[PDB]
RNA sequence: UGGGAGAGGGUGGUGGAAUUCCCGGAGUAGCGGUGAAAUGCGCAGAUACCGGGAGGAACGCCGAUGGCGAAGGCAGCCACCUGGUCCACCCGUGACGCUGAGGCGCGAAAGCGUGGGGAGCAAACCGGAUUAGAUACCCGGGUAGUCCACGCCCUAAACGAUGCGCGCUAGGUCUCUGGGUCUCCUGGGGGCCGAAGCUAACGCGUUAAGCGCGCCGCCUGGGGAGUACGGCCGCAAGGCU
């Protein structure tokens, strides 16, 4: 799966400030790497639906979120999905 | 002509076998319902197995046998008595054993089991 | 990586180089797929509750060890062909649960 | 006459601890339940799955034959 | 998979194509192919002998290594698979270690470049050859010799495989693609794995010619011939088949056996074909 | 951040018991089946026994008033890939939220297409019986189908006949899994009886059917009828409205 350090240095690389957590920017990054590892699990296990839920609900939160920030802070909006290129 | 032997006991609920083996296993004689006369769920009774039994056990001696070890397998209401008769036959009876068959869950039965 | 339990059963009649001769398939094929010993525990001959390649007894490994998690099941797979060996089962070490 | 009593520490998980693991299968090779081997929920569930690795490794039996 | 196209003409609304993608290299190893003779079913006398052949497109045989025992212990690299006409399967192009090059029909999961090699102490492994006392019981196997040094003569069309049973003597046994169970030799090396292009089977030609591209002509039915030609042939109208239904040369054709009774193969024959 | 339990879902390996058939040894006058019988199988050697082999399917005890899942549903063992969820610490963002016509995806069984597979069971079917009759209930056979892969099909007593989220309103006993200080206290689920209250009654009652706020769906006598017409979906049977 995912590795606590790997989890980290994107923790890090998208922190507001260094003791950052739990802010819109890193809460996109984190899905945005489960996400981009469900689908790229689910491109052969096409059968396990199961799992494929909450990869909705994930982008859900995402979109949820995303949408937050550009409310409130616009230039913010794109930058960051530019650095993730996100937006399909 | 062998003393020591092994006797199965298939008990149904329609009937009762009673057949006798060697010590390797290979039957020396056998018996059951029918073999003393019997037609239909008469049968499925103890007092056959006790002639069957019986009837298989007095053949099985006549070659020598005075020995067996048992063995029954089935859930029939001719089980126990055929058991019985066994003892009360003339043979040693050295050993009772249950191997009775049971699947872990494996193919369907019958409508009539469910 | 990640540290498993190799449970390996095999031939109880071979010789004893037909015996180890087999371990070094497994020490290689284990070195081979990237795994890395810890602790051992070879207990010999054994008695079984059941035959198996219909045959009584049975002689055990049993291998402690370390490799990558994306490697494990191409081992077993590797270990089983031997027509000596017979039984093999990995299993995630665990922390022991107690009782009492 | 419960079990656990019988023992003290030991692991639930030692999937090779026959002549323990042995212990809690009736004279039937069966698993016995918990009216009758003292274990708990979560301490019953992490014994079978010791006993069948086991049982399928070789040592202890899926069932056994009855003697009277 | 296979490749279908849209119903843009009345013939390709059914038709499908192979899709190839396992395909390499488009172009024969030249010193490995050599002229094909074409027959039309007639023999060394004019006469035709298989009815109903000719006309196919060109072909150029590509020289192929049922032996494979022909060199113990000289690994090699699958270096293309390329497609030969002169059969249902695929044809792997080895590069030995030797500098020779030879041909042989692909096994499912070959990939290209992977290295291969035949020989008793060689490896089970998707490729490789071995005689038969050498190979586990239950692995899928092909290009299974028929006897000792005669060349491959079992599973060799498309998804093909035999597998391997059990063992006795000096023989071994094997389930044939035709359900049979047959002693197979030892000595009779095979080829681990199953043949490829399985997805063949599952071709729809759709039109006429295309079973002409194939060399296979229009086969007429005996209804539509005349007693002179076919025990079926005449009656006025349409008609039934008056008799049990028999080939053109008089004996019948709905279940009756023709494999010679007093032949040998039988003592090594155990399960006829099923289904 | 740190943990925990679990038939959650998917791929690949794999373990033993039983049924069916094949082969071998031994053995004899019946086996099987029913409320009783018969068809049926058996001197061309069956039934019951021992031994070996092949194949498919479902996983005995554990197991349970249990567990997980949004639902349908999920149960031998192993590993890998992955989801949801709970508890604690009270670290960060600082209302970012609830609902959700449309749309989309999932969807037990049966059924459809293609290619496998096929032991047990088993619609139609044949046979034997019960009957006034028995196109049935019981018995002997037996084809699709039940199994795998990829596509559809999208319905049901798909039920808690109970939409989802939040706040407020005595408790008692049982059980699952967590945390503590371990007598016991606290979170989250699963049942039971019951405060007040509701309810046409039976009943529910911190998992409300109680007092409330928000949003969606829905009802307007019975039958005709979930039928006709049109439109959409579908290979078809048929689905939605
Ligand atoms: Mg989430
Ligand atoms: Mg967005
Ligand atoms: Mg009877
Ligand atoms: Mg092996
Ligand atoms: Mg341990
Ligand atoms: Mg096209
Ligand atoms: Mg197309
Ligand atoms: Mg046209
Ligand atoms: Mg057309
Ligand atoms: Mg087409
Ligand atoms: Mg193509
Ligand atoms: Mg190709
Ligand atoms: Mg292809
Ligand atoms: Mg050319
Ligand atoms: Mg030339
Ligand atoms: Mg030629
Ligand atoms: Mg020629
Ligand atoms: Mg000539
Ligand atoms: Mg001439
Ligand atoms: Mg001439
Ligand atoms: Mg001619
Ligand atoms: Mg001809
Ligand atoms: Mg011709
Ligand atoms: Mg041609
Ligand atoms: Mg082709
Ligand atoms: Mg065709
Ligand atoms: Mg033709
Ligand atoms: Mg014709
Ligand atoms: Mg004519
Ligand atoms: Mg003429
Ligand atoms: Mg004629
Ligand atoms: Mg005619
Ligand atoms: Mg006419
Ligand atoms: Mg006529
Ligand atoms: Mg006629
Ligand atoms: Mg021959
Ligand atoms: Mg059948
Ligand atoms: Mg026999
Ligand atoms: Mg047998
Ligand atoms: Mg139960
Ligand atoms: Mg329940
Ligand atoms: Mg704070
Ligand atoms: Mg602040
Ligand atoms: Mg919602
Ligand atoms: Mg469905
Ligand atoms: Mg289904
Ligand atoms: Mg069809
Ligand atoms: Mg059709
Ligand atoms: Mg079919
Ligand atoms: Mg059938
Ligand atoms: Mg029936
Ligand atoms: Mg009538
Ligand atoms: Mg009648
Ligand atoms: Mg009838
Ligand atoms: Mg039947
Ligand atoms: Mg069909
Ligand atoms: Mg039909
Ligand atoms: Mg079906
Ligand atoms: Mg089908
Ligand atoms: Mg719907
Ligand atoms: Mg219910
Ligand atoms: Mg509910
Ligand atoms: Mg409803
Ligand atoms: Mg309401
Ligand atoms: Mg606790
Ligand atoms: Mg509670
Ligand atoms: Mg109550
Ligand atoms: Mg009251
Ligand atoms: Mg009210
Ligand atoms: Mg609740
Ligand atoms: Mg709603
Ligand atoms: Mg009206
Ligand atoms: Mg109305
Ligand atoms: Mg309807
Ligand atoms: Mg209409
Ligand atoms: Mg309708």
């Amino acid at each position: 799966p995912i590795t606590k350090e790997e989890k980290q240095k994107v923790i890090q690389e998208f922190a507001r400030f260094p003791g950052d957590t739990g802010s819109t920017e890193v809460q996109v990054a984190l899905l945005t790497l489960r996400i981009n590892r469900l689908s790229e699990h689910l491109k052969v296990h096409k059968k396990d639906h199961h799992s494929h839920r909450g990869l909705l609900m994930m982008v859900g939160q995402r979109r949820r979120l995303l949408r937050y920030l550009q409310r409130e802070d616009p230039e913010r909006y794109r930058a960051l999905i530019e650095k993730l290129g996100i937006r399909g | 002509q062998v003393a020591s032997g092994r006797a199965y006991i298939h008990a149904s609920y329609n009937n009762t076998i009673v057949t006798i083996t060697d010590p390797d296993g290979n039957p020396i004689t056998w018996s059951s319902g029918g073999v003393i006369g019997y037609k239909g769920s008469r049968k499925g009774t103890p007092y056959a197995a006790q002639l069957a039994a019986l009837d298989a056990a007095k053949k099985a001696m006549a070659y020598g046998m005075q020995s067996v070890d048992v063995i029954v397998r089935g859930t029939g209401a001719g089980r126990e008595q055929a058991i019985r008769a066994l003892q009360a036959s003339g043979l040693q009876v050295k050993s009772i054993v249950d191997d009775t068959p049971v699947p872990h869950n494996g193919c369907r039965p019958k409508k009539k089991f469910r | 990586m990640r540290r498993y339990e190799v449970n390996i059963v095999l031939n109880p009649n071979l010789d004893q180089s037909q015996l180890a001769l087999e371990k070094e398939i497994i020490q290689r094929a284990l070195e081979n797929y990237g795994a890395r010993v810890e602790k051992v525990e070879e207990l010999g001959l054994r008695r079984l509750a059941y035959p198996i390649a219909k045959d009584p007894q049975g002689y055990f490994l049993w291998y402690q060890v370390e490799m990558p998690e994306d490697r494990v099941n191409d081992l077993a797979r590797e270990l089983r062909i031997r027509d000596n060996v017979r039984r093999v089962m990995v299993v995630k070490s665990q922390e022991p649960f107690l009782a009492n | 006459a419960k079990v656990k009593a019988t023992l003290g520490e030991f692991d639930l998980r030692d999937y090779r601890n026959v002549e323990v693991l042995k212990r809690f299968l009736s004279e039937t090779g069966k698993i016995l339940p918990r009216r009758r081997t003292g274990l708990s929920a979560k301490e019953q569930r992490i014994l079978a799955k010791t006993i069948k690795r086991a049982r399928i490794l070789g040592l202890l039996p899926f069932t056994e034959k009855l003697v009277r | 998979a296979v490749k279908k196209f849209k119903p843009y003409t009345p013939s390709r609304r059914f038709m499908t194509v192979a899709d190839f993608s396992e395909i390499t290299k488009t172009e024969p190893e030249k010193s490995l192919v050599k002229p094909l003779k074409k027959t039309g079913g007639r023999n060394n006398q004019g006469r035709i002998t298989v009815r109903f052949r000719g006309g196919g497109h060109k072909r150029l045989y590509r020289i192929i290594d049922f032996k494979r025992w022909d060199k113990v212990g000289i690994p090699a690299k699958v270096a293309a698979i390329e497609y030969d006409p002169n059969r249902s399967a695929r044809i792997a192009l080895l590069h030995y270690v030797d500098g020779e090059k030879r041909y042989i029909i692909a096994p499912d999961g070959l990939q290209v470049g992977q290295q291969v090699v035949a020989g008793p102490d060689a490896p089970i492994q998707v490729g490789n050859a071995l005689p038969l006392r050498f190979i586990p019981v239950g692995t899928v196997v092909h290009a299974v010799e028929l006897e000792p040094k005669k060349g491959a003569k079992l599973a060799r069309a498309a998804g093909t495989s035999a597998q391997i049973q059990g063992r006795e003597g000096d023989y071994v046994i094997l389930r044939l693609p035709s359900g049979e169970l047959r002693k197979v030799h030892g000595e009779c090396y095979a080829t681990v794995g199953a043949v490829g292009n399985a997805d063949h089977k599952n071709i729809v030609l759709g039109k006429a010619g295309r079973s002409r591209w194939l060399g296979r002509r229009p086969h007429v039915r005996g209804a539509a011939m005349n007693p002179v030609d076919h025990p079926h042939g005449g009656g006025e109208g349409r008609a039934p088949r008056g008799r049990p239904p028999a080939s053109p040369w008089g004996w019948q054709t709905k279940g009756l056996k023709t494999r010679k009774r007093r032949k040998p193969s039988s003592r090594f024959i155990i399960a006829r074909r099923k289904k």
